């Protein structure tokens, strides 16, 4: 959520921090992980925006 | 480290000692790593802990360099 | 002569239940534990253990964020009813020093050194005031409204 939903909530925040909003995060995750689903769930912050 | 705050005791040499074998961007993702840390924590200012938890956290590399070759 | 201990012995009692909270992750325990702490400082009108406690408590690894900031707000708002006009400058150099480098207290901090900037006006320390309440840039405070 930080890492993505966090910067389009307030990127000032980070600004004020002195550091640019997260570029772009990777999941590392053993096979059969289920990583998949955290995605299939962070779809549920827009919808139609992912 | 200019645009950052690094409030009181953050030693900017005292984590560029180290051997740490890094890269240009390695230097920027410690950098922001930090950020993001202080962001988390809310610090306005770079606490000087936030650094050990920037340098080793981007210099995670599995060396695993065995000291019987010394 | 009798209430000090009385003091620290509740103060040890509620930073225990501080801490079990603040290791349980609970947000609002915590808070009203600080608070609680706070309110028995300032009934005692014992203004050196208010501070000490304050920092003490802004040091601690690990404390959460809305806790620290309603306690600075508890104690900005205990500003006022204090006294002595150098328990005044004492108290608000200790919540100025707690909240430095805290992004969630900096309009606390605004605040405070705003009123310490007009606190030294009025004893003709023009210089001082300016020198102290320049070391802010508000430009930067984005959850500070514009007119302020």
């Amino acid at each position: 959520r930080e890492s993505i939903e966090l910067p389009l909530m307030n990127p000032e925040l980070f600004i004020r921090v002195g550091i640019k909003p997260p570029k772009g995060v990777l999941l590392y995750g053993p096979p059969g992980t289920g990583k998949t689903l955290l995605a299939r769930a962070i779809a549920s912050n827009i919808d139609a925006n992912f | 480290t200019a645009k950052m705050n690094l409030s009181d005791e953050v030693d900017l040499e005292d984590y560029v000692s180290r051997p740490d074998k890094i890269s240009a961007a390695e230097i920027t993702a410690i950098c922001q790593e930090a950020g993001m840390h202080a962001v988390r924590k809310n610090r306005y200012v770079i606490l000087p802990k936030d650094f050990e938890k920037g340098y080793r956290s981007n210099v995670k590399k599995p060396d695993t360099d065995f000291d019987f070759y010394k | 002569m009798d209430n000090g201990g009385n003091l620290e012995a509740q103060i040890d009692a509620l930073l225990n239940v501080e801490k079990q909270m603040r290791l349980a992750g609970d947000v609002a325990g915590t808070r009203k534990a600080a608070c609680d702490i706070l309110d028995l400082c300032f009934q005692s009108k014992a203004w050196k253990t208010l501070n000490d406690q304050i920092v003490v408590l802004s040091k601690r690894r690990g404390q959460l964020k809305q806790a620290v900031t309603a306690m600075v707000q508890q104690a900005m708002g205990y500003i006022d009813q204090t006294p002595d006009l150098d328990i005044r400058v004492e108290l608000i150099k200790t919540l100025n020093s707690v909240s430095a480098g805290k992004i969630y207290v900096e309009l606390e901090r605004a605040r405070l050194i705003k009123i310490l900037a007009k606190i030294k006006e009025q004893q003709g320390l023009i210089d001082e005031a300016a020198e102290l309440m320049q070391e802010i840039a508000v430009e930067t405070f984005g959850a500070m409204a514009k007119t302020e």
